[PDB]
């Protein structure tokens, strides 16, 4: 946009608003992978166990 | 005189305003799946101008 | 294009006085430059197709 | 191979849309320059006789 | 080891892209200063036009006994076709400016494409890389040729 | 969400332009019109004087 | 009947634009930007004149 026309606009502040909360939630699904892939791999654990025992 | 120059600079921002519907209409009409949606270095930034409302 | 020219070449040679810049030439030179915008924009949609 | 095939189709669909929605204003464009041309060279005549 | 070095090479190319793609905007202003610039000249060409017609006319309207012609008339003239030219060549030259700024934006694009493409690139390997035997992120996946593409 | 508030924003922002060009359109137009019957005005007093010397 | 942009320069004083025609009529020209060409992928859409 030229010269003048440039604005400092509510729509600025809006997706800037947008893109801090996108990274936040970003952060926050791959602490939730962590989680499940932990509890994955204790219940192979056990399974392995199981099998032995019988 | 005076009246060819009061011309002159409204047709300038005439033409100034069209540029920026053009440009904001663009942006609307862009939706999600597109084909040169890219990432650009620090969109964060401000320009040089700096113009209040 | 080809017939607005060419009407447009011949005015030209008109003796001294009777020679004027009549609205005609307004609307011929209008309709020169807006047909050729025209013919860009349609070859433009031809690369497109 | 299920991934595979559901791509496929999508893309054929994807296709065959951007294929027609050129053609609706495609047509579109072609009358209404017809239109204005005929109507610019009606008013050059009438000036002129 | 190996993915180490490869993660460095990445890097490298990265810093260059983002380097040139910064002059490049920096140009792309310079540019569009200039042209805004021979806008408003052009805008001001046109005063003169207008006062020498008048000089012409006003020194027309004259009494029957005095009707002269000389280097006034005939300088005038040069000064009214001088104005017209230089009027064409401002609106070509300023034609073939629009037409840069074009091609400028287009290249600009298309770099900042591939620069973003490698920067998700790199992070994905980043986050790869952290990995250990130990580690959690560990499981059984079958072979596969997409693997091997 | 938070997208849908975005679209809406911008949709306002470029009502509010429309309108302020079709103001500006029609206030050209009258200067185009005042302009040329002032030029009529100032030819016709221009031979009002012409004449008098007669 | 016509329009005064015309009728401006239908006379003798100079007053007309260094240009051709009026612009309020016209549209996007005269030294316009961004001219959209829409990169072909095989994938996504191919939207022309996004002017929607």
């Amino acid at each position: 946009r030229s010269n003048v026309e440039l604005c400092r606009d509510q729509t600025q502040y809006g997706l800037i608003d947008e893109v801090h909360q996108l990274e936040a939630t970003i952060n926050t699904m791959k602490q939730k992978l962590a989680q499940t892939q932990n509890a994955l791999d204790a219940l192979f654990k056990h399974l392995a166990r199981i099998q032995a025992d019988i | 005189c005076l009246l060819q120059e009061i011309r002159q600079q409204l047709n300038s921002d005439h033409r100034d305003k069209m540029e920026t519907l053009e440009i904001d209409r663009g942006c609307l009409s862009l939706n999600l799946t597109s084909p040169n949606i890219s990432l650009k270095v620090n969109p964060t930034r401000i320009p040089k101008d700096s113009t209040t409302l | 294009l080809k017939v607005a020219q060419t009407r447009l070449d011949e005015r030209t040679r008109r003796p001294n006085v009777e020679l004027c810049r009549d609205m005609a030439q307004l609307r011929l030179v209008n309709e020169v430059y807006e047909v050729d915008e025209t013919i860009q924009t349609l070859q433009q949609r031809l690369r497109d197709s | 191979w299920y991934r595979s095939n559901l791509v496929s189709f999508q893309e054929s669909n994807s296709s065959r849309h951007n294929s027609e929605r050129l053609r609706v204003d495609t047509s579109r464009l072609i009358q209404d320059k017809y239109q204005q041309i005929r109507k610019t060279q009606a008013h050059s005549t009438q000036n002129l006789g | 080891r190996k993915v180490g070095e490869r993660l460095e090479d990445m890097h490298c190319w990265k810093s260059e892209l983002q380097r040139e793609i910064d002059e490049l905007s920096s140009e792309t202003d310079l540019m569009m200063a200039q042209k805004l610039r021979l806008q408003r000249a052009l805008d001001a060409t046109s005063v003169p036009y207008s006062i020498a017609t008048d000089n012409l006319q006003c020194r027309e309207r004259r009494q029957h006994p005095d009707l002269v012609r000389d280097y006034v008339e005939v300088e005038l003239l040069k000064e009214t076709e001088l104005i017209r030219n230089i009027q064409e060549l401002l609106k070509r030259t300023i034609g073939q400016a629009v037409d840069q700024i074009r091609l400028n934006r287009e290249h600009k694009e298309s770099c900042e494409m591939n620069w973003s493409d490698k920067v998700e690139v790199y992070n994905i390997d980043d986050t790869c890389s952290r990995y250990t035997n130990e580690s959690t992120q560990v499981q059984f996946y079958p072979h596969s040729s997409k693997f091997e593409e | 969400w938070d997208e849908h508030d975005n679209r809406t924003r911008l949709a306002e922002r470029i009502d509010t332009v429309n309108r302020w060009k079709e103001t500006l359109d029609k206030c050209l137009t009258d200067l185009d019109a005042e302009i040329d019957s002032l030029a009529q005005a100032k030819e016709s007093a221009e031979q009002n004087l012409q004449a008098k010397n007669l | 009947g016509l329009p005064p942009a015309y009728t401006q320069h239908l006379r003798e004083m100079a007053f007309w634009d260094p240009a051709i025609t009026a612009q309020y009529l016209n549209s996007g020209p005269r030294w316009g930007c961004m001219q959209w060409r829409d990169r072909q992928i095989r994938g996504k859409e191919f939207v022309v004149t996004r002017n929607q």
